[PDB]
């Protein structure tokens, strides 16, 4: 029901998945960025405060 | 996140050895412990890299069958380091050593759980 | 509301224990975040 | 002109839309009948999208140029199992052709769905627009959206000897390119079972 | 769900796009008042100690959850570990002031003293950072603008002196925060920054 | 005492039956959890019979032999190949052992299910009465149904880790054959996967 | 209902002495040794 | 064979540990499993009670 946010892998064992961002194709844009920005969703929940110094 | 080694470089055979393990420091992550379970690698030119001992949680110790009865192994956690002996040397010996940590899958130990080692190596020939 | 979990009333009159907030006459987040659009924008069809 | 398709757990979004073509039907007939003893089921993990590559469409092809594609392709998801597993199935196609160069190019494209094509002839070209079809002009639109029931002469189908439909696009006017446009345009397709039906199970591999 | 990007306005896309279903929420560990309530540990000096809320670290889970604000409110209770007896004084008062008996002072008592102060500045608020500084002689101007870039002197709570000081922890009460700021975590060197979790 | 059970397309009878234990539970519970997001979905085509070899009874076994067998094992039908599809899942069991040998014979079988075996000690066989069990007794009957639900600490599993049930089979008293009693006896197995459930579809194969 | 016998309630409240269940919309044993069949089987003499 | 790793309920440091005690609050047991006795050698295993 909940899953850690810790354990900076630099490693093998992914536990959570991954995410893959493709281009299918495109006309004459060579060179044109895509910014992409990150946030927080309807149900999203955080708990068990803990203080490791960062 | 990198373990480092020392003791090592040229060396004739007959002496006596320990080889160190000078760890990064093992920042290693959450309270899920008690699988510490280090262990050392050899490498031979040109083949691939085998396996020496391994060294559990708590106590127990394996080797390979080819080095069986001839080597000592023991880890300090206390200071958080773990070491190798090197007795009874044979020209068997000339490979780099890996000081690493290992899996204990079903089947066998896997490797690294790491990025990679630097390595120290020990050639001896009479 | 913070983090107190006593059930008993406070020995102290309320004068003493803090101080004494007075007026005259963050929390534009939490109406922020309650605009925000959800539903789909196109004619959506299957 | 924003248009958003969903199957499944799957979704397409495009923005240049002229609309969807429902072809020879807009619902499905009768699914049960006499011949399969009531044994029938649905599966309805196998309707959702899947991808693949046609054809690059250069400056240098004239008109009449074809490509051809038979209708249920080689494909590995829990669809082509389905062809594994059981030996009558019936579904329903739904088709999306996009051809993305930007607006200062020239040409025309036409895509068609035909019951049954074996090697029309070279006059019989100029006759396509009795099927199912939608243009695609880069002046305008980049999209094509067709819907088309099953057909048959028998009410469930054994695909491994017969395939009912088959997706052409044929060229009818050249590429241009005119110093403001691509250089070329890469043909892509999204497909999606409607409908799926099975019986008669199989026994093991081996 | 699409939309115009530099309209700059809210908008947030649910897993009913593609048939999922929305879940409950119980958000009670992330309000300003819970989370700030907790003791902090700071670095003493032995006889004179001005109690100012921008000495706890910045790394510490306080220290940084605070400096992601721009201005606040809060009163104190702070925990000392001394020897002697420890006088209080308010914000504004003269030094000599540290000396006389009168003002608030606990007497000796083993092991620890815990108090709660008031908030006693002239403002309606405090800050956590101030745009007042307005920004061979090389180390000149570097000194210079690196003390002429502090925050002014009315932003504290008072001041405490004993005959020695060996601990000093801060906590917050009735907390609150305005005009969010930056929070940043450490920069993975790798592809990811891990924690040894607790796992032998 | 005929009973006739049925799953799917699929039929089996028995003559001499002594009724179902439903072990643990008569019902299933919540299958809607908040760690799925709701994409969770049912296959009734998975829910049939399949057959297996156990072991063969000798008149030289002692009291305490064992055979193990660990649930869900390797199969290849719509079942097998879900575990190749999606990533969670979970389902309930139905087990039917049978034993066929002449009424005169003597011994005694005891078949149970029980949750996560690992290497039961040997004084531990003595209390194996604890798990949802049936016997097997030559002289009266020949066969055992056991129902179980589906248990563990999360709510949807990932059966390439964890394997939840076991399937164990004792003898209690030896076989004896007294000249009129078949030498010797196969025991055979019959397993139906009840209420399946899926999650979190997978790419494709390569 | 475990091993406590205090008659005052409790100082604290119950938020912050135990973790709070929730719901979704053994015991099992209690219902099947109720089930068991007591009675003699046969016809009865004497 | 161990258990897995998240089945804990935290940790605790000190300078030294010298004793630790440990005890449960609402307890629920669900699924029993076997419970044995010591097994006698003789043809009783006997306590010495509270006897002179």
């Amino acid at each position: 029901d909940y899953a850690y946010t810790a354990s900076d892998a630099a490693e093998t064992t992914n536990v959570q998945g991954w995410v893959c961002l493709f281009q299918i194709t495109h006309g004459k844009a060579e060179g044109d960025a895509l910014v992409v920005l990150a946030s927080a969703g309807k149900d999203f929940e955080l708990r068990l405060p803990v203080d490791a110094r960062q | 996140v990198q373990l480092q080694e020392s003791g090592g470089g040229l060396v004739q055979p007959g002496g006596s050895l320990r080889l160190s393990c000078v760890a990064s420091g093992t920042v290693f992550s959450i309270n899920d412990i008690s699988i510490n379970h280090l262990g050392w690698y050899r490498q031979a030119p040109g083949k691939e890299r085998e396996l020496v001992a391994a060294i559990t949680a708590d106590g127990t110790s394996a080797y390979e069958d080819s080095v069986k009865g001839r080597f000592i192994i023991s880890r300090d956690d206390a200071k958080k380091m773990v070491y190798l002996q090197m007795n009874s040397l044979k020209p068997e010996d000339t490979a780099v050593y890996y000081c690493n940590g290992l899996r204990a899958s079903n089947a066998g130990w896997e490797p690294r759980f790491g990025t990679w080692g630097q390595g120290t190596q020990v050639t001896v020939s009479s | 509301s913070g983090n107190t979990g006593s059930i008993i009333n406070n020995y102290y009159m309320q004068q003493y224990q803090n101080s004494m907030d007075t007026q005259l006459g963050n929390d534009w987040f939490s109406k922020l975040a309650s605009s925000a659009f959800s539903g789909l924008f196109g004619a959506l069809l299957a | 002109r924003i248009l958003t398709t969903r199957n499944g757990h799957t979704t397409s979004t495009t923005q240049s839309s002229v609309g969807i073509t429902h072809g020879y039907a807009t619902a499905e007939d009768f699914v049960n009948g006499p011949n399969t003893s009531g044994l029938e089921t649905r599966v309805v993990q196998a309707e959702r999208f899947f991808k693949t590559h046609l054809f690059d469409w250069v400056t240098s092809d004239p008109f009449g140029r074809y490509y051809l594609l038979e209708l249920p392709t080689d494909h590995k998801g829990v669809y082509g199992s389905l062809t594994d597993s059981y030996a009558y199935m019936r579904n329903g196609w739904d088709v999306e052709v996009t051809a993305v160069g930007n607006q200062f190019n020239g040409g025309c494209l036409l895509v068609a769905m035909v019951p049954e094509l074996c090697s029309i002839e070279q006059r019989e070209l100029f006759q396509l627009t009795l099927f199912p079809h939608q243009f695609i002009n880069p002046r305008t639109n980049m999209t094509a959206h067709i819907k088309v029931p099953f057909v048959g002469v028998n009410r469930y189908d054994q695909y491994k000897v017969h395939k009912p439909w088959t997706l052409v696009v044929m060229v009818v006017a050249p590429l241009t390119v005119n110093t403001e446009g691509a250089p070329q345009i890469k043909v892509y397709a999204n497909i999606a079972p409607t409908n799926v039906h099975v019986a008669g199970e199989f026994p093991s591999k081996e | 769900t699409t939309s115009t990007g530099e309209s700059a306005d809210p908008v947030t896309a649910t897993v009913e796009n593609y048939g999922g279903e929305t879940q409950v929420q119980r958000r009670h560990h992330t309000d300003v008042s819970f989370i700030l309530d907790r003791f902090v540990k700071v670095t003493p000096k032995d006889s004179i100690n001005v109690l100012d809320l921008m000495q706890t670290p910045s790394h510490t889970l306080v220290g940084a959850l605070l400096r992601t604000a721009t201005y606040y409110f809060a009163d104190l209770e702070v925990a000392v570990k001394h020897k002697g007896d420890l006088t209080w004084v308010p914000n504004g008062a003269p030094v000599a002031a540290l000396d006389n008996t009168t003002n608030p002072t606990a007497y000796h008592k083993a092991p620890l003293t815990r108090l709660a102060l008031p908030y006693t500045a002239p403002h309606r608020v405090l800050a956590t950072v101030y745009n007042g500084k307005c920004k061979v002689r090389g180390d000149l101007q570097v000194l210079a603008q690196k003390a002429a870039r502090p925050l002014p002197t009315s932003f504290n709570y008072g001041a405490i002196k004993a005959t020695r000081v060996t601990e000093l922890l801060y906590r917050m009460k009735r907390a609150e925060t305005y005009c969010p700021r930056p929070l940043l975590a450490v920069h993975p060197s790798a592809a990811r920054h891990k924690q040894k979790i607790v796992a032998p």
